[PDB]
């Protein structure tokens, strides 16, 4: 119900978004997934301070391990980038500090899940920094395992970040992408041995289009329209937002030019 | 064997011919035989060719032989190279091997001949012969850290005055 | 070592799925194949993160001090 | 047909580093010799007690993985429990020129 | 003692790659040490890139002394020599 | 290197964004050039790859065992029943552009080793420093920060170029040069250098 | 050991303007701009939404060397039309699509069950 | 600095797909002009040429050597063509074995053309500018 | 031999190497780290102070930096420490030891250094990461690859040296190898496999991509090429745009096989001016071949142009390729079910043809070939029966391959692999071998304990029936094992000879340098040659052009060179000259035209006396095929308007040309004799190609266009003289030692008539140089 | 560690080639590259 791009969702859940992105230039649809993949910001541990670690894993091994852990990233858009916040080092308006305390309680194996993470700085009341669980059993990922008098004491300073800087800041997972099932654009030349038709399978996406008809001659003037995407969220940002924030961030850095361009005109000609 | 031959009409018609191939060499007394061509009979023993047909025929077999080695493997080296080689093994009277028996040990340049093989023994007799060393060769000028008469150093450089202009 | 979080390739969080995996075999009497499909691991980029995993951690802890 | 013995299983003509090779009987021979030399320079778990010994220099793999394709002989060599590499997703394409 | 008279053209009038290179080098070693340049710099400042312009204008005050095996030798100034290659 | 003498270094790294990608959304962890295939001749590497897919997929284990009734036909009768191109090919899309790659690409799971030898442990440079005792030449090794060897074989290549002043340098300026006093008659180094 | 810090794929050092715009010496009415700390997400998009304008003669980008973030766009247009404007007008069109994409997407999302 | 260079009506006699899909070698002859044959390469993916056809073939060269081909926009600018099929080319030689006749050699950036007749002694030049138009 | 002839040196580096598709040919990726450590002594001149004082202050840690500063009194100010490190007033005469920056002289070798081309100058481009990076096409002269090869680098300390690096050692200068007259760098792997793809007829690019590419080429004239196809849809050919990398005035002619200036399947390669006309570009062209585009572009335009060409080609190919895709799957080693069957049946009648030759020999009917054993003529027999069995089956698989077959497409490009490799992989792997002999009896009268005794069947003695695809069997495996092992064995212990030879050759020739008298002599003044390589010519500036004076009809030769003014039937048509008629008759000119033809026929018999072969194509200076094309494309001559020459102009002109192709400048009897003789050969090409009946018919030259061709050949020639200084000693040894280094394994089967039976390969070469008295295979050959 | 503990040395006809009798005792493929190639064996 607009005048441009025409999305239509077919199936979509807590973690999946199956839609046809009608009526767009290719160069767009692509730049959309890339910016998606790794240009939206998120929160994830980016500094670990180690008090004691007598586990079987080594310090930086867990340190790395923690980064990857999906931290909630909703109201993340109102947390200053740590590299801007005038505060020396880290602070509460540019970081959610977390703490980890786990000891080998019993003689049986002591699992250290992420549920065991403790927010310690003021959230100034915003949705952000709650480590994320999807585990039925209610346990968020798995950090380390313990046995007896094995202590582990940690302090995590999570920060704002872009995947482009490190994949631990990726809210993307895998992004499905396909245009033109029945290859009517002849964008690909099929490698074969006999009936190229029986040699490749047809993707579910073929039921949404028509057979090429061999009796018809190749269509030359034809550009790529209609893409069959499917975005999956890691979970720190709901599915919908990833795509939405994607569109935004694109639009954003697109304008940061359109502006910066204008900020060079009234620069030389003016004074 | 095949062969290319001038045809009375003009073309280089292919003429097929019978040829004899043999194990072992006595060129001395094979070419004297009636029935054969004693201007084409060829023996890969270039060393024998050297005693029967003189030194300059030698130069030609040694080359052909160095050549047939390179070309036998699909390779190609420009004549002017192997040639130069083949020649060095020739100007010294007769066939002169590529070992401390062939080249060097030929009143060349003690320091030089020394830097190949047989290092002490060379210097020893070099000290008993009272050898004066030319100091023109490459190696002699490396063993002294001087610029050697080579390409860049083949010549001198001087100031011509008059310019002053 | 220990199950990694997120499959190198894609990125889908796998770290939390280790237990569920084992539990689906020994307790539910299934094969590694259909166990991976109960876990939401459709893409094979991730399938090999779990399937080819080796939990050295168990034998690591076995040591005392 | 006047046999006397019978071989155990022919894969048994191979060595400890060699039996690591999947389908060595589809490779040009010198190749299998190369892999034999490198298998000894791959990287992973060299002993489960590596955190306790004090040897000059030793390398351990963050996340070792039992190969998706194996030898029946890997079984006795305990390669699946002490792997030395990772099942990476690999692409055979031109893609740029790097 | 014994030097081949101005004439008698026994050698090349052209400049060998090893002469040219060696000359360019020698001026480059003077240009580097605040020595006068005999060309107007078109706005370049590299002793090797300069000497090249000194070569085009043919204003390098150097004489190649070429040696013949027997001991005798020839003198060619960088005026006389042709720079072809 | 894989498992079939297929050694190689990492030339570059690309982020999941600039990388080719299958319509499934999968990105390859590493890309090898099809050129190092027919010339050396390693078919197994190619099989292992086509088996290990079907293994990941059906969630089973791979039977690479040497002499067996295992066929690359009977493999691909399986990958086919698994919604795939029976020889390992997968339609991909460029990264920078997302334009469907004209030629399909063989791409799959393949065990890769990580051999020692890492640039930062080979890397070495020196501009002067540690000399030897006797020679007064540069000391050997990189773990003493020493200079590299300019072996006669390298002296040759140089003379060939006729670069002479350069090779006087590689034997005076750098390395060795030393000053002595000589005699007008005998020509030894007996001269008592009572300088100053 | 020599690896250059990751934040160098988006941030800008000292005296590193985000756009340098230069006159193409080769062909008249042509320009070659140098986007700093950008890539195929930006370059590719600008180019295609730039070839829709029937008033443009030439347009294409290049990424010099994949070590460094930076592409170059070269644009030549009909005489009597500054390319900066052709850029200007193209950026907007994109935004206009995205702004409208965004809205269209919401309109759908809100609808779906799950 | 314009105008046609040659014109005729030809008869398709052999459409040869020599291990290609996006190209053909066409063997076509002349009508009423007897001794005149033409060997051309035709991208059949765009303009399909079945055998036993007829094509109006025109050379001409109409509408700083190359002035950077500007985009079509032929809606406002008057074109040079009412033909289904155009190609730009170059002539690389003119064959004169005996004859009585004459043959032309043309390369449309890769697609080749050999034509055969005689009444073109002042029609075709040893020149770059050469087009080719096809209809019906 | 370790402390004087080869020292350890400072100002040197080393690291793993890797390829860069976007690097320049003469360049070299040098990691900041190293560029931070290697220093170059630079004197303070009012030219550099501004940049220097900044470097000094910039500090030893920010790349454009510098440690140490040398003062007048000879002090050494260490800028890591030193209180006045941020202070300091650089005046003139002081030196700053700056870091290595972009575009600098660095000598960049790789062992084993057995070439001049193993040691080349590159240009620095300081880079991130920690590898030396270099252009893929500087691969071949080093023999490098990127599977963990390291390389070296040396930084000059003096200007003299700096120059001496980038004036002789510079990479673009080395493009044409003085070893074999031919370019030693070319288009390799990816770029090659795709600059075929791009050039197919099917391959059509369109606007979106087309424009990018144009932009991709640097110094691209900024002019869209008019689309080949401008029909319904503006598309360009592949070749269309690649032609944009190729410079102007560059001409190329091939004719492969079925090449009728139409080429059924794009055979041959015609390149006109700056564009290409027909053909498919690949190995023979873009490769480092003798007549390849590189040899042409180099002698024609220069190095610096050719060196920039390398860049362009790749930059484009790469891009197109990058966005088109190329792969290799196992379906690229399958063959049709009908074919797979036919192969097993083409091995079955050739494993049976061997049962009969055994069945025969065993009933003592097999007659022995004169001079060999009965067992010898059985062995030789069977071996051949099995080889011919494989290549029959092999080239049964190469016919069954589709054009869309990636493996095939790499051979068709010549990027990697050949025929044998197809056959191995898909049809059959073939017989094994050791010592030359087929699989031995290590166990008594059998091969393996899995066999009976006295079994000389294929399978028993090491014929692997099965292919690398179908998989070997247990025994087969083991045999192939014994075989391949021999490879590693040789390369392990044979090299130490191939490398000792090199050292001897080098050490025996070494100081043989061409002097300022043009004679080839050593340290004693002893002459070796009286003119280098018999004519004083630098191997580099040379190429093989046929002397169309030899092969030809006793009559067809008349047809070509004979002008009979005073004969109405063998004069030259008035339409070939401004004179034309009013020249018919005339007994004074028919003296010179006789004089020409008398000398030409006198040549024909003289060449037929040197080159008894009947072989025309011989390596000679100055390419004349190209100087002509460079005329009739420079002056734009029409083959219709009559010439404007005198019979004197041409005939007496060429005579006057030969007077100044000096090689020996001396002014006495013998000198001018050798000088005349050392030119002999060249002239018989000259006289043959500048023959009056030719420079007025085949290629109608004008007056002005001729004086050009002439004046042009003179200078071209003088360029091709050898330079006094050149040390041909080393050069020759190397040029022989390298290809020697290429002899290993087989040596000497070797895919042909089988056996030899004479000693070849290194073994032979070892005798040839030892002047060996006891040679394994002496041979008489009588006609 | 496994492959070192099963290593066969040899001091100094043609004792590098893989000899029939090696079948099932020494491994065909396992051997060091260059230097001392084939004088060293793995069981
Ligand atoms: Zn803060
Ligand atoms: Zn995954
Ligand atoms: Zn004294």
């Amino acid at each position: 119900s607009e005048e441009g791009p025409q999305v239509k969702i077919r199936e979509a859940s807590k973690d999946n978004v199956d839609f046809i992105l009608s009526n767009v230039d290719l160069a767009m649809a692509n730049s959309l997934r890339r910016v998606m993949i790794a240009e939206i910001p998120t929160l994830a541990i980016d500094s670990v301070e180690v008090e004691t670690n007598t586990t079987v894993l080594a310090d930086e091994f867990i340190a790395h391990r923690l980064g990857l852990i999906p931290l909630q990233s909703m109201d993340i858009e109102q947390l200053e980038y740590s590299r801007d916040c005038f505060c020396e080092d880290h602070c509460d308006k540019c970081s959610v500090v977390l703490t980890l305390q786990a000891f080998g309680e019993s003689e049986s194996t002591t699992n250290v899940y992420s549920k065991d993470l403790v927010i310690v700085s003021n959230l100034m009341g915003r949705n952000i920094g709650h480590p994320i669980i999807q585990d039925k059993e209610g346990n968020g990922v798995l950090i380390c395992k313990l046995r007896k008098g094995q202590e582990l004491k940690l302090t995590c300073v999570a920060k704002k970040g872009i995947a482009k800087e490190h994949a631990k800041w990726g809210p993307a997972a895998a992004i499905e992408f396909e245009y033109d099932p029945w290859n009517k654009l002849k964008h690909t030349d099929y490698w074969y041995e006999q009936d190229s038709a029986k040699e490749w399978p047809q993707s579910k996406n073929c039921e949404y289009e028509d057979p090429p008809n061999e009796g018809d001659p190749f269509d030359y003037k034809a550009q790529a329209d209609t893409f069959y995407m499917n975005v999956e969220s890691v979970g720190s940002i709901p599915v919908d937002q990833v795509v939405v924030r994607g569109i935004d961030t694109l639009q954003k850095k697109v304008a940061s030019i359109l502006l910066a361009l204008t900020q060079m005109d009234q620069d030389k000609v003016n004074f | 064997y095949d062969r290319k031959v001038p045809s009375p009409t003009g073309e280089y018609v292919k003429e097929p011919e019978w040829v004899l191939e043999t194990d072992g060499v006595n060129l001395s007394e094979v070419m004297t035989v009636p029935g054969i061509d004693p201007t084409r009979i060829y023996t890969n023993s270039f060393i024998d060719i050297m005693e029967v047909l003189g030194i300059e025929a030698g130069r030609a077999a040694l080359y052909k032989e160095v050549y047939n080695v390179i070309a036998s493997d699909g390779s190609y080296v420009n004549y002017r190279h192997m040639a130069l080689l083949v020649d060095v093994m020739t100007t010294q009277g007769g066939l002169t091997s590529v070992t401390r028996h062939g080249f060097n040990r030929s009143n060349t340049g003690a320091l030089m001949r020394c830097s190949f093989e047989e290092t002490v023994e060379i210097l020893f007799e070099a000290g008993a012969s009272a050898e004066l060393d030319d100091c023109r060769g490459v190696s002699e000028n490396v063993i002294l850290g001087q610029m050697a008469p080579i390409g860049t150093g083949a010549f001198d450089v001087m100031i011509d005055e008059e310019s002053l202009v | 070592m220990i199950v990694p979080v997120r499959c190198f390739s894609c990125g889908k969080v796998v770290g939390d799925k280790w237990e569920s995996y084992l539990n689906l075999l020994q307790e539910d009497e299934l094969d590694e194949g259909t166990a991976l499909s109960r876990l939401g691991l459709k893409r094979y980029c991730c399938r090999r993160m779990i399937l080819t995993h080796v939990d050295l951690i168990e034998k690591f802890l076995r040591y005392n001090p | 047909t006047t046999f006397t013995h019978c071989e155990i299983h022919p894969s048994m003509i191979l060595g400890v580093a060699a039996s690591i090779i999947p389908f060595p009987d589809h490779n040009q021979s010198p190749r299998n010799t190369y892999q034999s030399a490198m298998g000894k320079q791959a990287m992973g778990v060299f002993l489960t007690n590596y955190n306790v010994r004090m040897d000059t220099m030793a390398n351990i793999l963050y996340y070792p993985q039992k190969p998706l394709g194996t030898t029946r002989a890997m079984e006795y060599l305990k390669f699946r429990e002490l792997p030395a590499g990772q099942n990476a997703i690999v692409a055979i394409a031109c893609y740029s020129g790097y | 003692e014994k030097a081949i008279p101005k004439d008698q053209r026994a050698t090349t009038p052209y400049m060998t790659k090893y002469e040219r290179a060696r000359i360019l080098g020698t001026r480059a070693l003077q240009i580097s040490m605040n020595a006068p340049v005999f060309v107007d710099l078109e706005g370049e400042t590299d002793p090797l890139r300069i000497a090249m312009k000194e070569l085009a204008e043919k204003k390098i005050p150097l004489v190649i002394r070429r040696y013949l095996p027997d001991g005798s030798f020839e003198d060619w100034s960088v005026e006389e020599l042709i720079v072809d290659l | 290197a894989s498992r079939h003498g297929q050694k190689g270094t990492i030339g570059i790294t690309y982020r999941r964004e600039d990388m080719p990608f299958t319509a499934e959304g999968i990105v390859p962890d590493l890309i090898i050039n099809p050129h190092a295939i027919p010339s050396r001749m390693t078919v197994a590497h190619l099989i292992e790859c086509l088996l290990s897919k079907v293994a990941a997929l059906s969630g089973n284990e791979g039977d690479a065992s040497p002499f067996t009734d295992i066929t690359v036909e009977g493999i691909s009768k399986l990958l086919r029943e698994h919604g795939y191109q029976s020889r390992g090919f997968e339609v991909m899309y460029n990264g920078h552009t997302g334009k469907k790659l004209m030629a399909q690409i063989f791409f799959g799971p393949t065990y890769y080793q990580r051999l020692r030898h890492m640039v930062d442990d080979k890397i070495h440079a020196r501009a002067r420093g540690p000399m030897q005792v006797l020679t007064r030449q540069p000391v050997e090794g990189r773990s003493r920060d020493g200079g590299l060897r300019f072996g006669e074989m390298e002296r040759d290549c140089m003379i060939a170029h006729g670069a002479a002043s350069f090779l006087k340098e590689r034997l005076m300026e750098a390395s060795d040069a030393f000053r002595v006093h000589i005699c007008g008659i005998c020509g030894l180094m007996t001269v008592i250098a009572k300088l100053n | 050991m020599n690896a250059p810090d990751r934040f160098e794929l988006f941030l800008l050092g000292e005296g590193e303007s985000k756009l340098k715009i230069d006159p193409d010496t080769k062909a008249p009415n042509a320009v070659v701009i140098t986007f700093e700390k950008e890539d195929h997400t930006l370059g590719n998009l600008i180019r295609a939404e730039l070839l829709n304008d029937r008033k443009v003669l030439f347009a294409a980008y290049k990424v010099e060397h994949p070590f460094f973030a930076r592409f170059k766009l070269r644009i030549q247009t009909t005489e009597g039309y500054d390319p900066k404007d052709a850029l200007k007008n193209a950026c907007n069109s994109i935004i206009n699509k995205l702004g409208a994409l965004k809205t269209n997407f919401e309109t759908e999302w809100n609808l779906q069950t799950l | 600095m314009s105008n046609t260079l040659f014109d005729d009506i030809f008869q398709v006699s052999e459409v040869d797909p020599g291990r290609y899909n996006k190209v053909c070698r066409i063997e076509a002859a002349s009508t009423t002009q007897d001794q005149c044959k033409l060997t051309l390469d035709i991208n059949v993916e765009l303009f399909p040429v079945a055998a036993q056809d007829s094509l109006t073939v025109t050379i001409a060269s109409s509408l700083s050597a190359t002035r950077s081909w500007r985009p079509p926009q032929a809606g406002d600018r008057s074109l040079a063509d009412d033909y289904d099929y155009v190609m730009y080319g170059t002539a690389y030689k003119f064959e004169e074995v005996s004859k009585d006749l004459i043959a032309v050699y043309y390369s449309f950036g890769g697609l080749l053309m050999r034509l055969e007749g005689n009444y073109r002694n002042l029609n075709n030049l040893k020149q770059e500018n050469a087009y080719l138009l096809i209809r019906r | 031999r370790g402390n004087l002839m080869g020292k350890r040196v400072d100002f040197s580096a080393r690291t793993v190497i890797s390829g860069d598709p976007n690097l320049e040919l003469d360049q070299v990726g040098v990691p900041k780290s190293i560029a931070k450590t290697l220093t170059y002594p630079e004197v303070v001149t009012p030219y550099n102070i501004d940049r220097l004082t900044q470097l000094v202050r910039n500090g030893p840690n920010e790349h454009p930096g510098a440690k140490y500063v040398i003062r007048d009194s000879g002090d050494r100010i260490d800028l890591r420490y030193s209180k006045r490190a941020g202070d300091i007033q650089l005046q003139y005469g002081w030196k700053v030891e700056r870091h290595i920056m972009d575009n600098d002289p660095v000598l960049f070798n790789r062992q084993p250094s057995l070439h001049k081309m193993s040691m080349m100058a590159h240009r620095v481009k300081v880079i991130p990461y920690s590898t030396f990076r270099l252009n893929l096409s500087v691969t071949s002269p080093y023999n490098a690859d990127f599977d963990g090869d390291e390389m070296n680098l040396h930084v000059p300390q003096s200007e003299e040296t700096r120059a001496e690096l980038s004036q002789l050692c510079a990479v673009p200068l080395q493009i044409v190898s003085p070893q074999s007259n031919k370019p030693c760098m070319g288009i390799v792997q990816d770029t090659l496999c795709g600059i075929r793809k791009l050039t197919l007829r099917d391959t059509f690019i369109e606007l979106d991509q087309v424009l990018n590419m144009l932009y991709w080429v640097p110094d691209w004239d900024g002019v869209i090429p008019t689309p080949a196809i401008i029909k319904p849809k503006p598309l360009w050919s592949g070749k269309q745009i690649l032609s944009v990398a190729i410079p102007n005035g560059i001409h190329l002619q091939r004719f492969d096989e079925g090449t009728t200036l139409l080429s059924p399947k794009d055979n041959g390669m015609l390149i006109i001016d700056g564009q290409i006309i027909f053909g498919v570009v690949e190995k023979k062209t873009v490769g480092s071949s003798n007549g390849g585009l590189i040899h042409v572009v180099t002698r024609e335009k220069g190095p610096q142009v050719c060196a920039k060409l390398f860049g362009n080609i790749q930059k484009v190919v790469n891009f197109w390729l990058l966005h088109n895709g190329f792969s290799t799957g196992i379906g690229d080693t399958i063959a049709d079910g009908p074919t797979m069957r036919e192969i097993t049946e083409t091995i079955a009648e050739a494993k049976k043809k061997v049962l009969d030759v055994t069945k025969e020999a065993q009933a003592n009917l097999l007659t022995a070939k004169h001079g060999m054993t009965l067992r010898e003529s059985f062995e030789d027999n069977v071996v051949r029966f099995l080889n011919e069995a494989r290549d029959k089956a092999g080239r049964l698989a190469e016919v069954n391959l589709k054009d869309l077959n990636n493996v095939k497409q790499m051979v068709m490009a010549g990027s990697k692999g050949s025929f044998i490799n197809i056959a191995q992989m898909s049809a059959c792997v073939g017989q094994q071998s050791v010592e030359g002999k087929r699989i031995a009896f290590g166990f008594v009268d059998r091969t393996l304990p899995h066999f009976s005794k006295d079994d000389y069947s294929p399978e028993s003695k090491g014929f692997v029936e099965n292919s690398y695809l179908r998989g070997l069997t247990p025994q087969e495996f083991f045999f192939h094992a014994m075989g391949g092992r021999e490879g590693l064995i040789d390369t392990a212990v044979k090299t130490a000879e191939t490398g000792y030879i090199q050292r001897r050759l080098v050490k025996a020739l070494e100081d043989i340098m061409v002097h300022y008298d043009n004679t080839t002599r050593n340290s004693l003044g002893n002459v070796i040659q009286f003119i280098y390589g018999e004519d004083g010519m630098d191997a580099a500036h040379i190429e093989k052009q046929s002397l169309d004076t030899i092969g030809g009809s006793d009559a067809a030769f008349e047809k070509r060179y004979r002008v009979d003014l005073l004969n109405t039937d063998h004069t030259l048509d008035p339409s070939l000259l401004e004179s034309g008629s009013e020249i018919l008759g005339d007994l004074k000119l028919q003296v010179l035209l006789d004089e020409e033809y008398k000398q030409l026929v006198k040549d024909r018999k003289f060449l037929r006396e040197v080159f008894v072969d009947g072989e025309a194509n011989w390596p000679l200076p100055v390419n004349i095929r190209r100087i002509i094309q460079n005329a009739q494309q420079t002056f734009h001559i029409d083959h219709t308007k009559p010439s404007d020459l005198t019979i004197k102009d041409i005939v007496l002109g060429v005579k006057d040309l030969q007077e100044n192709l000096l090689v020996l400048r001396g002014k006495n009897e013998i000198i001018q004799n050798a000088q005349r003789d050392a030119v002999t050969l060249f002239c018989c090409l000259l006289r043959s190609r500048l023959a009056t009946r030719r420079v007025l018919q085949e290629y109608r030259l004008t007056k002005q266009a001729f004086d050009w061709v002439l004046s042009n050949i003179e200078a071209q020639f003088l360029r091709s003289v050898v330079h006094p200084g050149e040390m041909v000693g080393v050069l020759a040894a190397q040029s022989i030692g390298e290809p020697a280094t290429q002899m290993t394994l087989n040596t000497f089967h070797f895919a042909g008539v089988a056996s030899k039976k004479v000693t070849s390969g290194v073994p032979r070469l070892k005798e040839i140089l030892n002047v060996a008295k006891n040679m394994k295979t002496p041979s008489l050959t009588v006609y | 560690t496994l492959s070192h503990l099963r290593r066969t040395n040899t001091p100094i006809a043609k004792p590098r080639q893989l000899h029939n009798t090696h079948w099932g005792l020494v491994c065909p493929a396992e051997t060091p590259e260059g230097q001392a190639c084939g004088l060293v064996k793995n069981l």
